[PDB]
């Protein structure tokens, strides 16, 4: 009874796998580079005020 | 006349702007920089520091670590199962 349950879960995980791992690993390296882009923004924004 | 003496007195331009506190920030924070930082997590060793490497390194975020930490929980029931039955 039970097997056919963890049939169903072995499936679950396929899907996730299929559709949502794709699509969160997206998601997460979007914002990875949105947090990137700020801080290195910071750094060339220190180097202006030197010159300043 | 005779000119006065404030061109050739200077003493106050250094709290005076701005850049005078990002200065002081800047030679602390980069005088003592490294040129890199530190670590993106390394601990977990036991022949799992290379687990945590392969699955929860900035790496890669997927799915494998997942199917990996629900089939330790499904190993422990499944085999309690047989100690239920």
């Amino acid at each position: 009874d039970e097997s056919i349950l963890l049939l169903t879960f072995l499936g679950f995980t396929g899907l996730v796998a299929k559709y949502l791992a794709p699509a969160y690993k997206d998601f997460a390296d979007a914002r990875m580079k949105k947090v990137s882009d700020v801080l290195n923004a910071s750094r060339n924004k220190h180097v202006e005020a030197v010159k300043d | 006349v005779s000119t006065l003496i404030p061109p050739k007195v200077v003493s106050s331009k250094n709290i005076g702007s701005a850049p005078n506190a990002k200065r002081i920030a800047n030679v602390v924070h980069f005088y003592k920089s490294l040129p890199q930082g530190p670590a993106p997590a390394i601990k977990a060793n036991t022949r799992l520091a290379r687990y945590k490497a392969k699955y929860f390194d900035g790496d890669n975020a997927s799915g494998k670590p997942l199917w990996h930490f629900a089939l330790g929980i499904i190993a422990f029931g499944y085999s309690m199962e047989y100690y239920f039955h």
